């Protein structure tokens, strides 16, 4: 990829499970007689990781739009390999086992996912406001999760109850059918532009769609598709 | 999740489970005594029920069907009575009764009838204050065994409003005690429209010493007050039953969460032991 970057061509770089790079390094280090660091990992974990990742950079001559995948041992996010990966990124995405088990298959955890360009100067003021509100609301639900779990939904205040229902609708709404995942969910794939995503979530937070049951936010595109599904259901 | 925070969480949810089980037990005793009170109030209610049936059997002419017995035409103002728990933890009971009251207000305003609220219990009072309606009549701090004298402050006001033309009809919303587990909100008409029951069919002829009209005007308000007292006691029993069910569900959920947290704690404990022995072995070598 570096040859094409150096001559000015824009490069899309997809590296899969950088974690197996780290794991192979760990196995080789174990065979090499090095003293293991932390959980059986190589002592030169950070250095190897940096040597790989500092070459993944958009320079002045050309740009590389890297898009990696990382495997966390089981569901452990404190493992040394992802722990070293997290500082080597501009945008982080976290996939949770619990969300996937709920069939919300894009499975991105909004609270554990961040980005550097989620700044109103870059991405836009309305986009930033909607994203930050969708994280605040998501947080409220995580804080009230146990309260809902044991006691129930009725002991919350009216506004807490409304934010919990909106949070559940938001969770269901991040689900999106994919063209490549059409085999699993029969629904065809949906390409939702970022502007339509911002409009849809702004409308969802504004109060529009409160009357709609949460079941209609599952595997849909923009808010217009949700409204159309509700109208078809009457 | 460090095998010590989870231990604290387990202790916390165990305390939750103990408190919730205690709440369930006391709510069971509360339901027992509230059912006893309802059954002890039943004789007055049913005796007055057939007395009213007999009285309205004789008073059949429209001219003498006046005061509280009149079936007013062109209804313009409607009052609804709501009885709610004074405290929370009742589960969906408070939400159910308030949803029923709100939708009933919706239909009553749909036909053009202005609506006024009369509330028993702090939950309904607070909800209707927050939503906008000023409580025309407010009564709270009603114990599990309220006396009929405690309801007069609202019932007499409603009856006087109906007498003065302020309200053209009267309703009550209360939690019916269908079962120990199943309770729904219910709607009842407070303008008499009495039933032609066997008593109404009964033709036992009577003598009314103070006068038929005076006996009518003195017994209709007491019959309405008896109906409201029955509804309030029914709602108290339903409150305690709903709290029992809610606390049983909460105790079961707390036990399930204790089980899950114990599994997580055991996993963390094993992980900690494995980590420390691995570190010690690495240091030895």
């Amino acid at each position: 990829a570096e040859y094409f970057r150096d001559e000015g061509r824009d490069i899309l770089l997809f590296i899969d499970n950088i974690f197996r790079f780290v794991q192979a390094g760990s196995e080789v280090s174990s065979l090499l007689g090095r003293m293991p660091s932390q959980v059986g990992y190589q002592p030169t974990l950070g250095t190897e990781m940096g040597e790989l990742q500092e070459r993944i950079t958009s320079t002045k001559r050309g740009s590389i739009t890297s898009m990696q995948a990382v495997y966390v041992p089981a569901d452990d996010y404190t493992d040394p390999a992802p722990a070293t990966v997290f500082s080597h990124l501009d945008a982080t995405i976290s996939l949770e086992r619990s969300i996937a088990e709920r069939a919300i298959f894009p499975a991105v955890d909004p609270l554990a996912s961040t980005s550097r360009i989620l700044d109103p100067n870059i991405v836009g003021e309305e986009h930033y406001r909607v994203a930050q509100e969708v994280k605040r609301v998501l947080q409220r639900y995580k804080d009230l999760k146990d309260i809902i779990a044991i006691l129930g939904m009725e002991e919350l205040s009216d506004e807490d109850k409304l934010t919990v229902q909106r949070a559940r609708k938001i969770e269901l709404f991040f689900s999106q059918p994919f063209t490549v995942a059409q085999q699993f969910t029969g629904r065809p794939g949906k390409y939702v532009p970022v502007k339509k995503t911002v409009e849809s979530f702004a409308r969802l937070l504004n109060g529009e769609g409160d009357h709609i049951p949460e079941s209609f936010f599952y595997m849909q595109g923009d808010f217009d598709d949700v409204l159309a599904a509700y109208e078809a259901s009457q | 999740p460090s095998s010590r925070e989870i231990k604290r969480r387990i202790r916390s949810v165990k305390n939750v489970a103990q408190i919730t089980r205690a709440m369930e037990m006391v709510s069971a005793s509360k339901m027992r005594r509230a059912q006893r009170n309802v059954l002890a109030t039943r004789p007055y209610a049913d005796r007055m029920r057939e007395v009213m049936a007999n009285l309205t059997a004789r008073v059949v002419g429209a001219a003498r069907r006046g005061t509280l017995l009149e079936k007013r035409e062109t209804v313009k103002s409607v009052a609804l009575l709501v009885v709610t728990p004074d405290r929370g933890l009742c589960g969906s009971l408070v939400a159910n009764v308030l949803r029923r009251a709100g939708r009933f207000i919706t239909e009553q305003r749909a036909m053009g009838r202005t609506v006024d609220v009369y509330t028993f219990g702090r939950k309904g009072r607070d909800f209707f204050l927050r939503t906008g309606f000023a409580p025309a009549g407010e009564a709270t701090r009603l114990g599990d065994a309220p006396k009929l004298e405690a309801i007069l402050g609202v019932a007499i006001s409603a009856i006087n409003g109906f007498q003065s033309g302020k309200y053209d009809e009267l309703y009550i919303i209360y939690s019916e005690f269908i079962n120990t587990l199943v309770q729904r909100p219910a709607i009842k008409q407070l303008l008499p429209v009495e039933s032609p029951d066997i008593s109404t069919t009964t033709n036992v002829d009577y003598t009314y010493e103070p006068g038929e009209e005076e006996v009518l005007n003195s017994i209709l308000p007491r019959y309405v007050e008896t109906q409201i007292y029955q509804a309030v006691l029914e709602s108290i029993a339903s409150e305690h039953s709903a709290r029992m069910v809610a606390m049983r569900n909460a105790t079961n959920n707390a036990k399930d969460l204790v089980r899950d947290l114990t599994l997580s704690f055991n996993k963390a404990r094993q992980a900690a032991i494995t980590k420390e022995v691995s570190e010690i072995a690495s240091g030895a070598a």
